[PDB]
């Protein structure tokens, strides 16, 4: 029934479909990550560290595993209408600097509110969140200079680095309203070269293992 | 007169028909839905195909056998029925084993095995499963030697120890040991990931997926060993066929234990 | 866009040769290729067709088996291995560029051509006149007829018009009998109906002198008309 | 400074009084007399499969046969609505596309998104393969809608609360439209190409002059963010969709809330709105995984279009009105007729 | 800082104050007339014969 080159057009359509399917299969194996946080939270420095005007994409290759990192910090626009496009992100890297109490326009409360907004977002219920707390090296003495009470009035423990970091990460984790659905990783990355990559790899492989167990019926 | 046999005939025929329909809907969902069109489900698709083949080829023949003891169809089809039954049962067992192996590989090497988890791997796994199911089920063809067609009985008495021992071990026990070891390793990995409100759910899922197969096949399979290897006595023919149908029930159970605890399949089934 | 083909010369009867066509300036990896041959004093004749990615290949009934067509996308070259030649095969060989999809212009480009001389149910295209005198500023109508209606059930009429200036490669003027080819002067205007077609030229001027080729693309093998040479 | 606020409040009150003064009768009272339109039955004539990611936008060409769909997979696919053949598969430099449109001339196609760049692609290149002609960058917010004013000039809406008219060859925004309190999402072109209307999260619709480069008219009444907007075929009215699960029709001449479409059992937002050729049928996409047909005059539910397993993000009616396409986040496109 | 924004807002409102103004009944009548005039040529409004419809059964 088809004409002489209508069949040729159909064949070209099949070729295009095959190429698109190959490209999609290649891209599916690639891991997708979203990088969120404040501009001064060391996002640029940290993203440059582990490297092996709109959205910025970066590609990593670690232990034969492909990564796709999406930076959308520069996108100064209302959320809740474009974030939903990231529903397929394997995990979210939430970068917060431990040293931002001294600035008041207070960034710690803003970061906590942002974490509450994205972590509890309906589009990211099953996604895993990785908390990379940077600026530890200078936080070491900033904590000494000023107590956590300047920002956390309810804090009552000893003003020690080990206790301060533990309280901070516990407070950040407490924001998650759904403990079972998602897990929040915590790590101190800045001032290091390979531990951050190792932690990202561990988080992504754990996420893949969880997905395999879930579609196997064990979750 | 009629009702006593008719009730059994109906409760067997309806069971076979529902098994066939459940296999058909699973195959349709797998082929139709794109979300499920990834190589992880090709082993389950092959298992469903084997279950459908069983339900459409051998189960009705067993039903006509049990309702009427005379093999009216004749010896011309007794051999092919025996071969199909034997090969399909072995293929189903090996398909469950291969599904367990795929899951273990994906849970132990989720980042390495993912690259090799291509459709080619699933296809070659299925082909090896069929090849093993052919290599096994060959020794039982000794019925061709010293035939007893005059008995009007289509079951097989083999009378040779080591050959049935091999066709027994390599047919179910080696698959049994393999699947137990792999599911134990998967459970250990799940425990190490969990550490138990959901751990209980995971344990229940594992218990179902294992005990269904165990209850389905271990009784009939150990009967077939004890009666044929050393026991001088024999179990009642009616009881033996009851165990045979219990084993056949695995075909019905597999769609009701596989593909039921999966969100993708749950969503797909509503489309059909 | 450039097409360079080579591999001509003198071939004894029954010999073999390996013609090649080089593709540059366009996405050759996705574009189909056709081979059309013109005898030293006759019209065109389709030779072979290879689809995108070598998915489908066709040959004419008068050339089937004798020639085989192959392509190498990484090398951006088209090959035509040929053997068992005879005097009937002596003809110019043209490398043809074509892409098939709605709104496309197949046979829009033609190669320079190579000279290969041999040492000494198909649709038939009919044309009214072999040659017609023309004058600048006048209008000339050329009529072409096909054995069967070229109007397919989809509503498209599959007629292709080509012009060959003396010594230069042919170019596509009208495709589908209703759409102007890209880069044409726009003077031409095609029209027709079931089994009847005509080509109208408005204000014929210089550079329009040549031979007009009528082609059909409703069903393979592709066939060409005898040509109509306009003379000043 | 307070004097300016008082003057603005007085002007707003005067505007509202003017709106009320001419509200002699509501559209429902006049449209109750016309006979109702019967249940409109439509079927999935074609299911244009091929995408492996979410679908956000689509557009119908002037030929009423070819359409282009934008997906997050990074490919722009031009489809033959009659044969479903894949005309082209343009590989996008940025996979995060949010809108796409087809040039009226058919020689160009554009798309954009979070990349903040309006890519223009040539569909009739001598090279044979589609290539980007000029990257019309300059916006400081994610692109939300792009429509081709002409074969050589376009109008773009971005998340930076500004709508810019871009000249293709020059590569610069010849005209800039500002005045939205929130990010502007949707934009529609009038049939005469003289006016276009856009909506933003500020719950207001703005009418702008194509050439004068100045605002003309503003509309308010939506209770939430605006997501979709399209002109009435006559060009003298337009329907706007909002996240508040209500669709409202505004007439440029009447310049006031004409009629609002809503149902008790509808709680989801509206993502796309389109008008039939005659304008009697209003088609709006909803996030409840189906599309409902609304009578533009009587405001009754004339029909329901269903079949997508995810939110419907885009839909459009062919210039001839033969069929209406629908796109959803499940990577499936369905043509209805 | 806010002086410029306030001035622009008040200017926009003042410009919008002096614009066209008609009754809603006229707009409703125009919409009804447009809908009725083009009703016969809307395939979606009224099913068209399968022969004329290009989206025929496969
Ligand atoms: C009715 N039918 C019987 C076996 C089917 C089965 O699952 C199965 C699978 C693989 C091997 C095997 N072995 C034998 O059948 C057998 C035997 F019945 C006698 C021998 F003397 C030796 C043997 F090997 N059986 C299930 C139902």
């Amino acid at each position: 029934t088809l004409s002489a080159e209508d069949k040729a057009a159909v064949e070209r359509s099949k070729m295009i479909d095959r190429n698109l399917r190959e490209d999609g299969e290649k891209a599916a194996r690639e891991v997708k990550l979203l990088l969120l946080g404040a501009g001064e939270s060391g996002k640029n420095t940290i993203v440059k560290q582990m490297k092996i005007t709109g959205i910025v994409e970066t590609h990593f290759t670690f232990k034969d595993l492909h990564f796709k990192m999406f930076d959308v910090g520069a996108q100064r626009s209302e959320r809740k209408k474009w974030i939903h496009c990231f529903e397929g992100v394997t995990a979210i890297i939430f970068c917060v600097a431990l040293s931002d109490y001294d600035l008041v326009l207070n960034r710690m409360h803003a970061s906590m509110k942002l974490f509450d907004s994205i972590c509890n977002n309906k589009w990211f219920t099953d996604t895993s969140i990785i908390l990379f707390l940077n600026k530890k090296d200078l936080f070491e003495e900033k904590i000494k200079k000023s107590p956590l009470t300047i920002c956390y009035p309810e804090y009552a423990g000893s003003n020690t680095y080990e206790e301060a970091a533990a309280y901070i990460q516990c407070q950040f984790e407490d924001l998650n309203k759904r403990k079972d659905t998602k897990e929040i990783y915590t790590h101190f990355t800045c001032s290091t070269d390979t531990k951050n990559v190792q932690f990202v790899f561990d988080a992504v492989t754990d996420v893949i293992i969880k997905n395999n167990l879930k579609d196997c019926g064990l979750f | 007169r009629m009702p006593s046999k008719i009730l059994v005939s109906l409760t067997l025929s309806g069971l076979a028909l529902m098994t066939t329909t459940i296999n058909s809907l699973v195959i349709a969902a797998i082929i139709v839905t794109r979300k499920l069109h990834h190589p992880a489900n090709y082993l389950i698709c092959s298992l469903a195909v084997t279950d459908f083949l069983v339900a459409v080829l051998v189960m009705p023949f067993s039903i006509v056998y049990i309702v009427r003891e005379s093999w009216i169809m004749g010896q011309v089809v007794c051999d092919i029925w025996l071969s199909v039954d034997i090969t399909c049962c072995t293929c189903s067992i090996l398909h469950l084993s291969a599904i367990a192996l795929d899951r273990y590989r994906a849970i132990t090497d989720a980042v390495e095995y993912a690259r090799k988890r291509t459709p080619k791997h699933a296809g070659i796994m299925i082909t090896i499963v069929w090849i093993i199911s052919v290599f096994i089920s060959m020794p039982p063809l000794f019925w061709r030697h010293q035939g007893t067609s005059r008995d009007d009985e289509c079951i097989i008495k083999h009378d040779h120890i080591v050959s049935t021992i091999y066709s027994t071990f390599g047919a179910f026990y080696i698959p049994l040991a393999l699947i137990l070891i792999l599911y134990y390793k998967i459970y250990r990995a799940a425990k190490t990931l969990y550490h138990g409100t959901r751990e209980r759910k995971a344990a229940t899922t594992l218990g179902l997926i294992l005990g269904a197969f165990v209850i389905c096949w271990l009784p009939f399979f150990v009967k077939e060993l004890v009666v044929n290897v050393c026991d001088k006595c024999k179990i009642s023919e009616e009881m033996s066929n009851f165990l045979a149908w219990l084993g056949y029930l695995n075909s019905l159970i597999n769609p009701l234990i596989y593909t039921i605890f999966n969100e993708d399949f749950k969503k797909a089934f509503q489309k059909l | 866009v450039q097409l360079v083909e080579s591999g001509g010369g003198l071939v004894q009867p029954g010999g073999s040769r390996k013609l090649s066509c080089s593709a540059s300036g366009f996405a050759f990896s996705s574009f189909g290729m056709h081979w059309v041959r013109q005898a030293p004093e006759k019209g065109l004749e389709w030779v072979a067709y290879i689809s995108s990615g070598s998915g489908t290949i066709y040959y004419a009934d008068t050339v089937k088996g004798r020639f085989t067509i192959s392509r190498d996308d990484p090398k951006n070259t088209l090959f035509l291995q040929m053997t068992s030649l005879r005097s009937e095969d002596t003809a110019m060989y043209y490398c043809v560029r074509s892409i098939y999809y709605y709104g496309s212009s197949p046979f829009d480009f033609w190669g320079q051509g190579t000279t290969l001389t041999v040492s000494s149910s198909d649709i038939v295209m009919t044309q009214a006149t072999s040659s017609v005198p023309v004058t600048p500023g006048e209008s000339v109508s050329i009529s072409c007829r096909s054995s069967k209606s070229l109007l397919h059930s989809n509503g498209n009429t599959y007629l292709y018009w080509f012009l060959q200036r003396p010594g230069q490669s042919p170019q596509l003027l009208i495709y589908r009998m209703s759409n102007l080819a890209s880069g044409v002067p726009d003077r031409f205007s095609g029209s027709g109906s079931g089994t009847a077609f005509t080509l109208t030229i408005s204000r014929l001027e210089a550079e329009d002198v040549g031979v007009y080729y009528c082609m059909q693309h409703l069903e393979y093998p592709l066939t060409f008309g005898a040509g109509t040479k306009l003379e000043l | 400074l307070d004097q300016l606020r008082q003057e603005a409040e007085q002007l707003k009150n005067q505007i509202r009084d003017a709106r009320k003064a001419c509200a002699d009768a509501t559209l429902s009272q006049i449209t109750n007399n016309i006979d109702p339109v019967g249940r409109i039955q439509m079927r999935t004539r074609r299911t244009l499969r091929g995408h492996l990611a979410k679908i956000y936008a689509m557009h119908w060409g002037t030929d009423s046969r070819l359409l282009v769909s934008a997906s997050q997979d990074g490919k722009l696919i031009i489809w033959d609505s009659y044969t479903t053949n894949k005309v082209h598969a343009i590989p996008l430099r940025s996979s995060w596309v949010m809108t796409c449109a087809y040039a009226p001339s058919g020689n160009y196609v554009a798309c954009g998104g979070l990349d903040n760049i309006c890519s223009i692609y040539n569909l009739k290149t001598r090279e044979g393969n589609v290539r980007v002609s000029r990257e019309l960058a300059g916006h400081t917010g994610y692109l939300s809608c792009c429509r081709f004013l002409d074969d050589n000039q376009i109008v773009t809406s971005s998340g930076d609360t500004t709508c810019a008219l871009w000249d293709i060859e020059t590569g610069q925004q010849t005209t800039t439209f500002t005045g939205h309190t929130g990010d502007v999402m949707s934009l529609s072109l009038a049939p005469d190409t003289r006016l276009f209307v856009s909506g933003a999260c500020d719950a207001s619709a703005k009418l702008w002059d194509v050439r004068e480069g100045m605002c003309r008219q503003t509309f308010t009444g939506h209770e939430s963010d605006i997501n979709a907007i399209c002109f009435f075929p006559n060009g003298n009215a337009f329907a706007t969709g909002s996240d508040d699960a209500t669709c409202r029709l505004f007439d440029l001449r009447a310049d006031q809330e004409l009629m609002t479409y809503s149902h008790d059992n509808i709680i989801c937002g509206i993502t796309s709105v389109s008008f039939s050729k005659s304008g009697r049928l209003l088609l709006a996409g909803y996030d409840d995984f189906n599309c409902n047909v609304w009578d533009a005059l009587k405001a009754d539910r004339a029909g329901v279009l269903a079949g997508h397993d995810n939110r419907v993000s885009c839909l459009g009616v062919t210039d001839d009105g033969m069929a209406v396409a629908t796109g959803s986040w499940d990577s499936f496109l369905k043509i209805w007729n | 800082a806010s002086i410029a924004q306030a001035r622009k807002l008040v200017e926009q409102l003042k410009m919008e104050a002096n614009i066209d103004r008609i009754k809603v009944s006229k707009a409703a009548a125009d919409l009804m007339a447009y809908c009725e005039a083009h009703a016969k040529e809307d395939p979606l409004l009224t099913p068209v014969p399968a022969s004329e419809n290009p989206f025929r059964e496969k």
